[PDB]
RNA sequence: UGGCGGUAGCGU
DNA sequence: GGAAGATCGAAAAAAGCACGCTACCGCCCGCGTGGT
DNA sequence: ACCACGCGGGCGGTAGCGTGCTTTTTTCGATCTTCC
């Protein structure tokens, strides 16, 4: 899994798996565009990335 | 963006690194420690 | 005719270059300030080397060239500008030999009264708040959860500072 | 199941 | 009538060196550390 | 003794490593040569 602010941050990036945030919490298209308070990565597609 | 430079598994444990990467990295220290020098005062040769 | 210079040395081999530079009758200098503190923990506190990878080293050129130094185990290049080793001037060197260590403490991973976030533990994810580090790898802080802020106690590996 | 380098070969 | 623009050859730096395909090999930081 | 990582960077050395092209472009000692 990517660390914080390094080269691969999925803060700064994007999520690691699309519909997925990389905590976990959240995992479903209902919560597209809504970024997750606990670690700060915008659940969306991957190809973002 | 790190899709433009992956890190493509090597089925044995390790990660195979770009080029690109190992660059951005070298950059990154550098500018650390030129930051972490600048806030300790240092002189001017070792600055320079 | 003794002259100042200044060397960039190899990764943690800042003794061994400077106890070949002694053995060849080289005058060595680099600074010294108490101050260590990393994840390992069991009471780190301990004398780290100032400016790391660098230190001045007093000799005459016509007496050992500068390509015996540059030779040297440990040492890992001069640090030059241009074709010509750049010289430290005097006045650097005595400004730097006495009062240049300080007491205040660059690090801040181990200093109090800060923000930090966990990367594992019980309440991952969660930012916690510095206060006190009682001990050594020893971290109470005041962890924020939507059930109850708690003062809980995490290794220095749990979480990571800012 | 991704590339880099080297070597050898096929077709011009 | 000794200096300033011309140049002149001589030296130095840079870029390119056909395409497809096949097979093999090796390699995918690197050594100096820290707890056990 | 192994297992794991963590900051750095050409290497090992108490120096030196290179060593069979052609064409284009840039710069400069040095003349030169013309003259301000
Ligand atoms: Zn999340």
């Amino acid at each position: 899994k990517p660390e914080r602010d390094g080269l691969f941050c999925a803060r700064i990036f994007g999520p690691v798996k699309d519909y997925e945030c990389l905590c976990g919490k959240y995992k479903r298209l209902k919560h597209r565009g809504v970024i997750c308070e606990k670690c700060g990565v915008e659940v969306t597609q991957t190809k973002v990335r | 963006p790190p899709d433009l430079r992956p890190l493509v598994p090597l089925d044995g444990g390790r990660f195979a690194t770009s080029d690109l990467n190992d660059l951005y990295r070298r950059v990154i220290n550098r500018n650390n420690r030129l930051k972490r020098l600048l806030d300790l005062a240092a002189p001017d040769i070792i600055v320079r | 005719m003794q002259s100042w210079y200044l060397l960039y040395c190899k990764r943690g081999q800042l003794q061994r270059a400077q106890e070949h530079l002694e053995r060849q009758a080289v005058n060595c200098l680099a600074p010294m300030i108490t101050l260590e503190k990393i994840v390992r923990g069991k009471r780190t506190a301990v004398s780290e080397p100032l400016f790391p990878n660098y230190l001045f080293v007093e000799f005459d050129p016509e007496v050992i060239h500068t390509t015996t130094i540059n030779a040297t185990r440990g040492v890992s290049h001069f640090v030059r500008f241009g074709a010509s080793p750049a010289i430290v001037p005097s006045a650097v060197i005595h400004q730097l030999s006495v009062y240049k260590p300080k007491d205040i403490v660059d690090p801040a991973t181990p200093y109090p009264g800060d923000k930090v976030i966990i990367t594992e533990g019980a309440f991952e994810g969660f930012q916690a708040i510095f206060t006190e580090p009682d001990g050594e790898a020893r971290s109470m802080l005041l962890l924020n959860l939507i059930n109850k802020e708690i003062k809980h106690s995490v290794k220095n590996t749990e979480f990571r500072k800012l």
